DNA sequence: ATCATACTAAACGTAGACAAGTTGGCCTGATGTATATATCTGACACGTGCCTGGAGACTAGGGAGTAATCCCCTTGGCGGTTAAAACGCGGGGGACAGCGCGTACGTGCGTTTAAGCGGTGCTAGAGCTGTCTACGACCAATTGATTCCCTGGTATCAGCAAGTACAGTGCCCTGCTGACAGAGCAGGAGACACAA
DNA sequence: TTGTGTCTCCTGCTCTGTCAGCAGGGCACTGTACTTGCTGATACCAGGGAATCAATTGGTCGTAGACAGCTCTAGCACCGCTTAAACGCACGTACGCGCTGTCCCCCGCGTTTTAACCGCCAAGGGGATTACTCCCTAGTCTCCAGGCACGTGTCAGATATATACATCAGGCCAACTTGTCTACGTTTAGTATGAT
């Protein structure tokens, strides 16, 4: 048999080719980007879990994620991340 | 007869001993509460504060400033001085990572 | 009802006492404005986090637990007010 | 009253030697001179500083400490034995061939 | 041109005649007040002081070289 | 009858990152008993935005260095030059990244 | 069948802290899908031990201060005096705790032989 | 009519431990609150570290082994040793008396 | 098989290079032993945490993930080796 | 006479060279031996993945570089340009180590 | 004939010419870095097979939203007390600047060392799959531990007045020195008065 | 009537008194924190009770993981050769540290202003609790395509070589200032000439 390890490599590459069409990325840089994505996922998810627990709620909704994003990221990053997340959720809700 | 007068630095050490022995809050409560309400006014208007919240804020702020002054006193002494200068606070914050 | 310049309410004797508790013997004259600025920055950060917690709960009163969680987020855990 | 012709060195030597123990301190020297010369009741600071300078300058006097702290408030000065007589034969005013360590 | 810096140094030290010798900073202030481009003549003042000390016209009290305090000679 | 053609939730949200995988990681990460439908979408959007920002800056640095591929040095330069990201990633070490070229003005020769 | 007399899980483990409450908090804290039988016992034992340590040190401090009630000042003294707890609680601030009294050696006055009146240089 | 939710706390257990250590010394309400905060803080630290340990090894159960490793990771040397000894004693006694 | 004095393998030029990358122009002669001590303490802490992680997994090989987790717990998160 | 740079020139050149590079500055084999030696106190007959040793070296060099930056700032604060052990001690004390 | 007085020569004092020391700026060689061009190789990017994990469809039930109510804690106001803050002023000593020096550290060269690379060989141990059994989730009924409230009683703590102990500051005596001034006494020369 | 011995004045060395300053220390006075005692306030503790809610016991059932066995990955050991880095030493300078001096900044203390603190009262805003309900997310089954492993081509970065350019450091020329020597003016000695 052969193993199977998942990662964000293809999605990072898609985003890269969206931003810089003619730029590539080395394997070490791709590993660093995977580590970064995992780290930020962990931070936001943990903060959202703490927010849900503090209010005696058993669900992590988009509101908890929004508050976690505002708590973690600094000012301009927080504002832009909130805008992008709100746009994505609205588009998903309308499209389905 | 001239009145009694302590030399410079003696009453400073007395004050150090007094305020290190004690534990009460050193900032006046009401001005600090007004400051807390002022700063919070920017983030959300017409906020209310539990008295416990203001007391917790004051405790944390005083502890933070006391620790910062310990670090800046060490920084000043490292430069062969006794007077703490603003550059000492700047260095302490820089090494701590706040700047 | 509006608050304007209460940072000056952290008077020179108060900063002097805080320095004295820190073991400072001699204080420069320019420490006080610097200390006011540092305290204002710290208060702004903590209050921003606390008010974010308050808004998430859809409350209007900033509870002590909000301040405790905000401080713990900075890595400045506080004992004595719950948690 | 008239100033005594005796030099301060001779006065100190006589005060030291006149005691039963051949030893006196500055306070006792002051007591002796007050008792035996009413003339010195004036120019007090002048002659006090003069005798202090003479004691600190002349090599014919050497100091000795106090073992159990004594009554205190000042040290004690012993006459140098090697000096012998210097004011003998009536020359109390200007000694010849002063004593010296070197 | 003016007179040589040695004459100004002697004048400065003899002007005040404090019980302790005049310090280097005090002498520099005196020369500046009297009028002199002391900014670019620090080496000139230092070597003049050294020469005067060596010739015996000036006696140094506490410090060494240009440091310390200087006073007028015995005679 | 036959089912409708499957469409990835990322396609609905208009994202590149995986909404399905993010939802699975939320559910199996022991973060809460339940996970809302929009939480994965929001989190994926935020992660995609942050990744796009860092990649933009890293590509700019690489172009400045006259290279076609991004290497860890370029990511380090991008992160530490930008104030916001440097604040976000202040306590992070990037393997094979360097340090920002800077020398204290006191050490420079006295010209 | 008749039920046997109930024994608290703390009583079985010989603890004072609650094994049952700790088990409930572990289950409801969203730490893992399942919680073993011995995990609450181990965690309760550790918490009881740490509490005993801090209370012992704080009571020693209060006794040294001639007080019969432990107050936050005594907790602060106990924490900062012991290096292990201070390392454990380095990033923690105790309300109404104060600070350890210490003055840097260079700040203390320099002894002088002369007893003359102080004057400006 | 209108009740108020009961607030759980470690105050009684802290008091029991204190009277085990110092039979004559008391403790004030503020100190009791501080000790409650400390107990909650250390509880959450150990629980979070145990959860991360379980997640890394792809195990869905937290056992006394995960708690032991968490105690080893968090507390410094002597505290870690004594805590491990106490926990092992407690677990062994519980298993025997069960 | 045994290892006795490998701390001296962090030679003077290596510490000099590390200081140079840090922006140090002039280095005192006593820095090198101090730097060796600091590095030894840091390595001891990180390796202790890594070996604890290895032991919990019942392994005998210290993997890169153990080191990464140890560094993250220390508060020195590392990017480039997975996780 | 042979050419000879004044003190501080080659030091600045080295600073510029090593700040714009990225390769590890400690020799790999001595560091690996040190890592194995330190780990031996905790568990005998341990083994290390090569990537594990590389990660340890990366973290250690990054930590030392940051510490030396803070040490240089401390030295400059004291009106000096040479870093001394007191500077490392002050940086560690303020950091919280 | 003998003296002083003026012209000239040589000693003495002072102003100016000469040569030596110091500083700044420009030119030239050496050296490291930066740039340009050719070669090549292995690390990236793209293509194919597949399999497992995400999407579609449906149901169940309980978590979350909303409305009503209550009473608790926040806000606001008033007045008096006095503790703290603000201001002013004298002056001590500490921060800062300048100079000196000596030795610790930087640069450079020659020799020694072992790190680095490549290749070979072996095997401890990571990593996976398959069994199956003990362990943990879940539910119902029992009950007992934990929380809240009230009462009586107590210990403890806080505040104020009085005495004590410790420590800080500086008077005032005593001791030591540089420098200016002044009495004694040895030795040499002018005046007094004697011997021949 | 004069040479000569002794008396008395003039000279200078030796030693002393004196003005002012600085420094060492015994001990008096002052101030402030600590200790003791008492009074009043309140915060803790113990007992009792009711509420309540959740921990325990007993039983069933599903699957997480301990254990066994196999594959083959990569961690470890060794050897040989090349050469880049480390080490030791020589030499010089510039940087750390000590010392001195000064004068402005902060400390200490007295007096006035002021706003904090306490106690009390009142109103009502919003947090907390309770009941009902509905629709959103977990659970289950089916199915297929998205992402991952493997394989292969090529061109972007690495290496090598050559050439250019910027920078560093030393040497030398030119300008400013000071030490040493020399010539003009003043004054005294030598010789010619006028005065008496």
């Amino acid at each position: 048999k052969r193993s199977r390890k998942e990662s964000y490599s293809i999605y990072v590459y898609k985003v890269l080719k969206q931003v810089h069409p003619d730029t590539g990325i080395s394997s070490k840089a791709m590993g660093i980007m995977n580590s970064f994505v995992n780290d930020i996922f962990e931070r936001i998810a943990g903060e959202a879990s703490r927010l849900a627990h503090y209010n005696k709620r058993s669900t992590i909704t988009s509101r908890e994620i929004q508050t976690a994003v505002r708590l973690l990221l600094p000012g301009e990053l927080a504002k832009h991340a909130v805008s992008e997340g709100t746009k994505a959720v609205t588009k998903y809700t309308s499209a389905k | 007869k001239k009145p009694h007068r302590y030399r410079p630095g003696t009453v400073a050490l007395r004050e150090i001993r007094r305020y290190q022995k004690s534990t009460e809050l050193l900032i006046r409560k009401l001005p600090f509460q007004r400051l807390v309400r002022e700063i919070a006014q920017d983030f959300k208007t017409d906020l209310r504060f539990q008295s416990s919240a203001v007391m917790a804020l004051q405790e944390a702020c005083e502890a933070y400033l006391v620790g910062l002054f310990e670090d800046t006193n060490l920084c000043a002494i490292h430069a062969k001085r006794v007077t703490i200068m603003p550059k000492d606070i700047q260095l302490a914050r820089r090494i701590r990572g706040e700047r | 009802k509006v608050l304007r310049d209460n940072i000056q309410g952290i008077t020179k004797p108060a900063i002097r006492r805080l320095a004295r508790r820190g073991g400072v013997k001699r204080i420069s004259g320019l420490i006080y404005e610097e200390t006011r600025g540092v305290l204002k920055v710290f208060l702004e950060n903590v209050i921003r986090d606390a008010v974010t917690y308050t808004e998430h709960a859809k409350r209007k009163t900033v509870t002590a637990m909000d301040v405790v969680y905000a401080l713990k987020r900075q890595g400045r855990t506080l004992y004595g007010f719950g948690g | 009253h008239a100033k005594p012709p005796y030099s301060y060195i001779s006065l100190i030597t006589m005060a030291i030697q006149q005691a039963p123990s051949k030893m006196l301190t500055l306070s006792e020297i002051y007591q002796w001179i007050m008792d035996l010369f009413p003339y010195y009741r004036q120019n007090q600071q002048r002659w006090q500083n003069s005798i202090r300078h003479s004691l600190s300058f002349n090599d014919c006097f050497v100091k000795v400490a106090r073992s159990p702290d004594k009554p205190g408030k000042g040290s004690y000065w012993t006459l140098h034995p090697d000096s012998g007589n210097m004011f003998e034969n009536g020359c109390y005013l200007r000694r010849q061939k002063r004593f010296k360590c070197e | 041109s003016g007179p040589p810096v040695s004459e100004l140094i002697t004048k400065a030290v003899a002007a005040s005649k404090e019980r302790s010798g005049v310090s280097l900073a005090a002498l520099k202030k005196a020369l500046a007040a009297a009028g002199y481009d002391v900014e670019k003549n620090n080496s000139r003042i230092k070597l003049g002081l050294k020469s005067l000390v060596s010739k015996g016209t000036l006696v140094q009290t506490k410090g060494t070289g240009a440091s310390g305090s200087f006073k007028l000679n015995k005679k | 009858k036959a089912r409708a053609k499957a469409k990835t939730r990322s396609s609905r949200a208009g994202l590149q990152f995986p909404v399905g995988r993010v939802h699975r990681l939320l559910r199996k990460g022991n973060y809460s008993e339940r996970v809302g439908a929009g939480a994965p979408v929001y989190l994926a959007a935020v992660l995609e935005y942050l990744t796009a920002e860092i990649l933009e800056l890293a590509g700019n640095a690489a172009r400045d260095n006259k290279k076609t591929r991004i290497i860890p040095r370029h990511l380090q330069l991008a992160i530490r030059n930008d104030e916001e990201l440097n604040k976000l990633l202040g306590r992070v070490t990037i393997a094979q990244g360097g340090v920002l070229p800077n020398i204290q003005a006191v050490l420079l020769p006295k010209k």
